[PDB]
């Protein structure tokens, strides 16, 4: 019983709020602002179904840019590698990563 | 460096905290026809010196407590709230200039409530608990015209900004336009801190102010100065929300002094209106809040919420 | 009606000075001549970058530079 | 920061000073004075919760000076309005239905 | 993903749990209640300002006003029940056995 | 140390959760669940809900939690093994969780979560002469119109419900 | 008479002028003899950081004019 | 079907209404002695 | 001695602040209440010495008993006595609370407050005056004046 009044009174009651990629108060873009378009012009009219196999790159790529496990993995990896290197003592940190370098603008 | 500038901020409040008790009992001394203090001090300069080294060696009172916890958090609390209303006041520059001080000073004056509430549970009579309670409904009774009057005058200013408040008021006090919004608010300040006529735990018209019970007390010392420390903010907050003084920013003195010489002014208002009213009766207060200041309330927010829109004069945002 | 008005004034005028600020808030916007300012003010604020297009060959209603005359003005703004 | 300094500044005051209220009297060391459901009220659980009701009505109405700055201001107008309304009615119900007697 | 959910959720089960679980009182139980509407407040608040997603920047207020509106009905179902037995404690609540 | 500021105040949102939920007595536990909002709003607070926080310290803990205390004090009397026990139950396995996701920066407890701190995914960008959340929290107006008919009749059938249900008529 | 009152109302004043010319000072004298910057809004803050960044010596009320270009 | 531990159970009332299964005494006096300050009053109060 | 000096300035400092800010819980009984309101009247004014007026009941430093005292108040008159937090004071004001009085030979009547409660300062009168009254009042911070509270501990 998805009585869908608002598509048959022509009436936007909810669909605002409903994805980021709205239209947002001054112009406002998220953070994932193209990677849902991306999924949603993908995922538009063709099914859950077609929507789950079809659409599987552009969904985990917007999964990826919502929660940035890949990216926070990855700067885990970086970052215990560069301890493990300080700890036995084949590496040095650079004066630019040290904050004596006088930032650049 | 910021640490002196909060000292500078909280020793001062204690010392005026300290003499508003002097002054208070001069000016109802020679409103009563009468002297207040002149024996202890010079001119009665000592009398809080005095009366606060007196009452910090006062035996505690007679009882135990049902709730020790609550009996030691109680004056914690109101004195920690009653000193972080200080810290955003544009004084002509706050001490913690926040974007959103007018709702920072709202929400920490809504959370002035829990002292008297849990002072109440701390107390081992069931009639102490009744008048806390009373005092509670009072309290939060007019935090609702505070808000709704703070919101109204919020309208004219365009943020939550209180340093914006003093850009707003640089040609006309505020009071001109919004004077029964002001006079609604000074009312409803005066009942928050529970002051007369609207001090009714403090006096009569009370269940359990009645000469020889039980309910231990905490130190009567720190719930007075934090009263008074309130007093004195909301004195404060509204000089610079309705009698907005001049500002020169190189010269920011002279905002201090005018502010200060308002501020002055409007504690001893208080002063004045206790020396000479009756107090309320407890539903008396009830009906002038919810069937009076309330109504008018709303009307008032909705004529502020429509007519920056009807005469184009809709404040910036920033 | 003026009877019923004289007696809710002399009995309760806190009640009556309540609904006729009220009812001049609900109905004097929209006879108020300035009410048009006020959207005119709110739109014609610059919070966002204006983007500027590509000139594609005829977009003349479209300025070039900001001192051009043609483009939204704002002097009624600064006469009013 | 710097409010998190003040915060705790204030908090060490007060507890400084709690810890002198109830210390310092316990230096003198007096005597040891050994000699020797609550009634409910229905109108103070609802001035309570008019409380709390209004106070939610409070909080829908608190973005007020920011929804002015909008470029849709017949429907805040509208809105704006449409809640106070709602708070007077509230009001209103609250009145005539004996809800504001002996605590008026 | 962020650390900080897994102690939002982790407080949220707590105050389920705790919910879930009645001691004595029927205000400990509504207390529960309100904790797990805090936890879902906060955790709203983290995504909706994390992904800076504006328009749903008015979600926990509605949350937080429908929620509380509950809450206040709770306790006036809590009152009658106290004016009712004597005491808010929920083994007064039997009667609907037989 | 300071860089897991944000942490810090979930542990000790956590610990005031396992607090109250123990429910030594109703009077506690309100007072564990000021405390609770009070860090939880530090929690929003340092994320740039300035005046969600807010909303916290004014509505929830200004009017909500006074009147729970307001009704535990009528309609309570004033003022154990089970609750300290399950109280530290509860510690232990925070702690316990906080020593796994802090010895190797990758916990499941039931989903995975990074053991850094939550600064690492925050935005490098400005949002100019505004608030992003305070202009949505003001777009309540202007886009959601019908989100305010349904919240402002819900209020008022609240108000008529409870002048009904509490009359006893 | 009435004017006995004026020596503890004088004291409360000066009480009370402590504060607010104490922060001004303070502000001025952390801030190289101006007033605090004001970073309500992110961009005032993006402003002030990029002060910080130009001046050199990690201090944003460092003011760089005309004579630290070509 | 009356068992061992379903047993000590009644029917429910028949309109279904349960029977209900009293005010605050106050001992009161004037607050400051001083005008009076020598009066004892047992009130009966209703709230 | 070098002790001796600070505990002498120490018993000087706590005297001047107990004596310079007496707080009074006057019993209003009979007649010598009028005499202690008019000891409160803008004439003799006992606010301007620090003696408050219309104090609270529990936080007082002297109870002014100022009346007569009957049989079926000294309970009452005791267990306000037992309630108040030390350095607690009693000034007898008046003949009825002196030693019965006028009604020395009835058999409804305390004769004196002193059977009840130790009392500090008799103020003789009936009713006493409220010069009289102040007389008292100022006696009992001479005799606030000259404890040896510290020197005496010191000396233990
Ligand atoms: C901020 C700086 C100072 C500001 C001024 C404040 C200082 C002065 C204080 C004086 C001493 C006060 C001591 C405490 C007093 C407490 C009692 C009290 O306040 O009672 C309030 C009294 C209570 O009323 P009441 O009790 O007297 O009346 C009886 C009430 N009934 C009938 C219900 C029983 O009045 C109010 O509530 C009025 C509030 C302010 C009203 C402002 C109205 C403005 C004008 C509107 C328009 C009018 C014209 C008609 C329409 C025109 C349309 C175009
Ligand atoms: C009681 C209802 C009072 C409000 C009536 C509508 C007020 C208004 O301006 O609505 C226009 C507003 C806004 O219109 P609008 O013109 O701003 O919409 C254009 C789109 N935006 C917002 C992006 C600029 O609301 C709607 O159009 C939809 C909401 C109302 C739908 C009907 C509700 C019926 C409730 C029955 C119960
Ligand atoms: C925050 C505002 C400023 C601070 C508050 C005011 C400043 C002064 C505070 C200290 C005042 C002196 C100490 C407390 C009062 C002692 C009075 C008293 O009765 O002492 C007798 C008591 C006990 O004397 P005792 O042994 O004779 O006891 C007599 C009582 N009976 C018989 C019932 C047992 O003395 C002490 O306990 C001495 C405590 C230390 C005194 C001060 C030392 C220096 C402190 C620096
Ligand atoms: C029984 C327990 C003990 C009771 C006594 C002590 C507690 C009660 C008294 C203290 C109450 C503390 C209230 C603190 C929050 C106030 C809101 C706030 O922080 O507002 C200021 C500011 C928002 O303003 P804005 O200008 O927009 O932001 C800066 C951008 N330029 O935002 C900021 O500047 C944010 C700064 C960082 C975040 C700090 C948040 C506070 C710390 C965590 C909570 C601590 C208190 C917990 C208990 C509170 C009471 C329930
Ligand atoms: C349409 C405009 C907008 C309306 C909605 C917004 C209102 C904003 C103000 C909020 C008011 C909230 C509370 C309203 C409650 C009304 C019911 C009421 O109070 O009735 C009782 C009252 C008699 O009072 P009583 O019962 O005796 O109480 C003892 C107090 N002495 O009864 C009365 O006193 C009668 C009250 C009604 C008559 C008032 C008439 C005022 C007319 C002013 C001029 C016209 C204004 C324009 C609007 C049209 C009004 C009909
Ligand atoms: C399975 C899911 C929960 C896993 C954790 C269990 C923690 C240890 C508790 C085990 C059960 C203890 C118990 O008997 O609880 C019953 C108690 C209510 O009983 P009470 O009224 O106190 O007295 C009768 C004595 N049973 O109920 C309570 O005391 C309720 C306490 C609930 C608070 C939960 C706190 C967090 C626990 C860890 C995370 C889950
Ligand atoms: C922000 C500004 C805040 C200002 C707050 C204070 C406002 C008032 C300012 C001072 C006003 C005058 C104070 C006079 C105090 C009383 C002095 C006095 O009379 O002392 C006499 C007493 C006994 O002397 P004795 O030697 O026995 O006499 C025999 C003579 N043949 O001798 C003694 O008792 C010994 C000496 C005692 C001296 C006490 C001095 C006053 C102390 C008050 C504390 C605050 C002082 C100001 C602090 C801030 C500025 C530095
Ligand atoms: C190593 C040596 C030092 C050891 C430690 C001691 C440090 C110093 C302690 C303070 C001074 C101790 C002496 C106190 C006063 C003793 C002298 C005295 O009794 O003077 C009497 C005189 C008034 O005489 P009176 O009898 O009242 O006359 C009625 C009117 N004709 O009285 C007066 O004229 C006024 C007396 C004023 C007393 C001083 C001011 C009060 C104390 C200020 C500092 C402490 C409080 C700090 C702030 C507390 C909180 C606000
Ligand atoms: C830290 C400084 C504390 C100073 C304390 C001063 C207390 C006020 C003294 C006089 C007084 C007044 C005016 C007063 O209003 C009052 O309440 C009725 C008292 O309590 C009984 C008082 O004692
Ligand atoms: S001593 Fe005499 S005048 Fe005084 S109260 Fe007693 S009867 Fe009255």
């Amino acid at each position: 019983p998805f009585f869908d009044v608002q598509k048959k009174l022509g009436v936007d009651l909810d669909h605002w709020m409903t994805i980021q990629s709205a239209e947002q108060p001054h112009r406002i873009p998220a953070r994932c602002h193209a990677f849902e378009k991306e999924w949603i012009e993908c995922a538009h009219g063709i099914g859950s179904i077609r929507a789950e196999k079809e659409c599987k790159i552009e969904f985990e790529d917007f999964r990826e840019c919502l929660l940035r496990q890949k990216t926070m993995k990855r700067l885990n990896a970086i970052k215990r590698q560069r301890d493990k290197l300080i700890k036995e003592g084949k590496y040095t940190p650079p004066p630019h990563h040290s904050g004596q370098e006088d930032l650049r603008p | 460096m910021f640490m002196i500038n909060v000292l500078t901020l909280i020793i001062p409040i204690l010392l005026a905290v300290a003499f508003l008790t002097l002054v208070e009992r001069k000016v109802l001394g020679y409103m009563q026809f009468r002297k207040g203090p002149n024996v202890v001090g010079p001119y009665g300069l000592l009398q809080p010196i005095a009366d606060a080294i007196k009452l910090f060696i006062k035996e505690p009172l007679r009882p135990a407590t049902s709730s020790i916890s609550m009996f030691i958090l109680a004056p914690i609390l109101a004195l920690t709230l009653a000193l972080t209303m200080w810290i955003p006041l544009p004084m002509p520059y706050p001490l913690i200039n926040m974007n959103l001080g007018v709702l920072f000073m709202l929400a920490m004056s809504s959370l002035a409530v829990y002292s008297i509430l849990w002072s109440g549970w701390a107390s081992n009579s069931k009639y102490a608990l009744i008048g806390a309670l009373r005092a509670v409904a009072q309290t939060i009774s007019y935090e609702v015209t505070l808000a709704i009057i703070l919101l109204s005058v919020l309208l004219m200013n365009g943020s939550f900004t209180l340093s914006t408040l003093i850009i707003t008021q640089e040609q006309v006090w505020l009071i001109f336009p919004a004077w029964p919004l002001a006079m609604m608010w000074f009312i409803s300040t005066l009942a928050e801190t529970n002051r007369a006529p609207f001090d009714l735990t403090e006096g009569e018209s009370e269940l359990v102010s009645g000469f020889n019970v039980e309910y231990a007390a905490g130190p009567f010392a720190l719930f007075f100065m934090a009263e008074y420390a309130n007093i004195i903010m909301m004195n404060i907050f509204t000089t610079t929300l309705f009698l907005g003084a001049f500002h020169n920013p190189y010269m920011p003195e002279l905002y201090t002094i005018n502010f200060t010489i308002k501020s002055l002014l409007l504690s001893i208002t208080f002063l004045w209106i206790r020396a000479s009213y009756p107090r309320f009766r407890y539903d008396q207060l009830m009906h002038l809040l919810w069937k009076n200041f309330l109504p008018l309330t709303l009307a008032l927010c909705m004529w502020h919420v429509s007519l920056p829109i009807l005469l184009s004069s809709i404040p910036p945002q920033t | 009606v003026a009877a019923f008005l004289k007696n809710v004034w002399a009995k309760e005028p806190v009640l009556v000075a309540s609904f006729a600020i009220a009812g001049l808030a609900v109905i004097l916007p929209t006879l108020s001549p300035y009410t048009k300012y006020s959207l005119m003010i709110n739109r014609a604020t610059p919070y966002n970058y204006p983007v500027p297009l590509r000139d594609d060959g005829n977009m003349p209603d479209v300025p070039s530079h900001p001192q051009d005359p043609q483009g939204p003005s704002l002097e009624w703004l600064k006469r009013l | 920061m710097n409010l998190m300094i003040t915060l705790l500044t204030n908090f060490t005051l007060a507890t400084l000073l709690v810890t002198i209220a109830f210390w310092l009297p316990q230096l003198n060391v007096y005597s040891e004075k050994t000699s020797p459901r609550l009634p409910f009220s229905m109108k103070f659980f609802l001035v309570a919760i008019t409380f709390l009701l209004f106070d939610l009505e409070i909080a829908l109405l608190l973005p007020l000076p920011w929804a002015s700055q909008t470029t849709n201001l017949n429907t805040m107008l509208t809105m704006a309005l449409l809640l106070i309304f709602l708070l007077a009615v509230s009001l209103a119900y609250e009145w005539t239905q004996k809800g504001l007697e002996w605590t008026e | 993903m962020s650390l900080v959910y897994m102690n939002i959720m982790m407080a949220f089960t707590v105050s389920l749990t705790g919910l879930l679980m009645y001691r004595s009182h029927l205000m400990s139980s509504l207390l529960c209640l309100e904790g797990m509407m805090l936890s879902l407040f906060i955790l709203a608040t983290l995504m909706i300002l994390n992904s800076h997603f504006t328009l749903a920047s008015m979600m926990p207020i509605i949350l937080l006003v429908f929620a509380a509106c509950e809450a206040a009905l709770g306790l006036s179902l809590l009152v009658m029940v106290s004016n009712t037995y004597g005491t808010d404690y929920v083994q007064n609540l039997n009667l609907l056995q037989c | 140390m300071m860089t897991y500021i944000v942490f810090i105040l979930s542990i000790i949102f956590v610990m005031g959760f396992v607090g109250f939920s123990s429910k030594p007595s109703p009077i506690y536990g309100g007072l564990g669940l000021i405390v609770s909002g009070g860090v939880g709003c530090g929690i929003v607070l340092n994320f740039g809900g300035s005046f969600l926080g807010l909303m916290v310290f004014l509505i929830y803990l200004g009017g909500m939690m006074v009147v729970f205390g307001y009704t535990t004090a009528m309609a309570t009397e004033q003022y154990n093994k089970v609750v300290l026990g399950t109280f530290i139950t509860g510690l232990l396995m925070e702690f316990l969780m906080v020593y796994y996701v802090l010895k190797d920066k990758e916990v499941e407890i039931v989903f995975k979560f990074n053991g850094m701190g939550d600064w690492v995914i925050y935005d490098t960008g400005d949002s100019g002469f505004f608030s992003e959340e305070a202009m949505g929290i003001a777009a309540l107006y202007s886009y959601g119109t019908w989100l305010v008919i349904v919240t402002g009749w819900s209020l008022l059938i609240g108000v008529v419900v409870i002048m009904e249900i509490t009359r006893g008529n | 008479m009435w004017f006995e009152v004026l020596p503890g109302i004088a004291v409360m004043g000066v009480c009370l002028f402590i504060p607010g010319m104490a922060t001004a000072r303070i502000h001025r004298f952390s801030n190289g003899g101006r007033e605090k910057r004001v970073a309500h809004y992110s961009y005032q803050w993006y402003l002030m950081e990029r002060d910080r960044r130009v001046s050199g010596v990690n201090r944003y009320y460092v003011s760089k004019g005309l004579e630290n270009i070509d | 079907y009356p068992t061992k531990e379903t047993a000590h159970w009644k029917p429910p009332p028949w309109n279904d209404v349960d029977p209900p299964k009293s005010n605050l005494t106050l001992n009161f006096g004037p607050q400051h002695p001083a005008a009076h300050g020598v009066l004892r009053l047992v009130m009966e109060l209703s709230g | 001695s070098r002790g001796e000096y600070v505990v002498a300035k120490l018993d000087d400092l706590i005297n001047w602040a107990r004596r310079s800010s007496l707080w009074p819980m006057t019993f209003g009984l009979a007649c010598c209440a009028v005499e202690m309101m008019h000891m409160a009247a803008p004439r003799y004014d006992m606010d301007r010495f620090g003696v408050v007026f219309r104090a609270s009941p529990r936080q007082s430093d002297v109870m002014i008993v100022a009346g007569t005292l009957t049989n079926k108040m000294a309970p009452a008159l005791r267990k306000v006595y037992d309630q108040m937090p030390e350095p607690r004071y009693v000034v007898s004001m008046g003949s009825c609370a002196n030693g019965g009085g006028y009604y020395h030979y009835s058999y409804s009547v305390v004769r004196g407050c002193d059977r009840i409660v130790p009392v500090d300062i008799y103020v003789p009168g009936c009713p006493p005056t409220a010069e009289a009254l102040l007389y008292g009042i100022l006696q009992l911070q001479k005799k606030i004046k000259r404890e040896k509270r510290l020197r005496i501990w010191y000396r233990r």
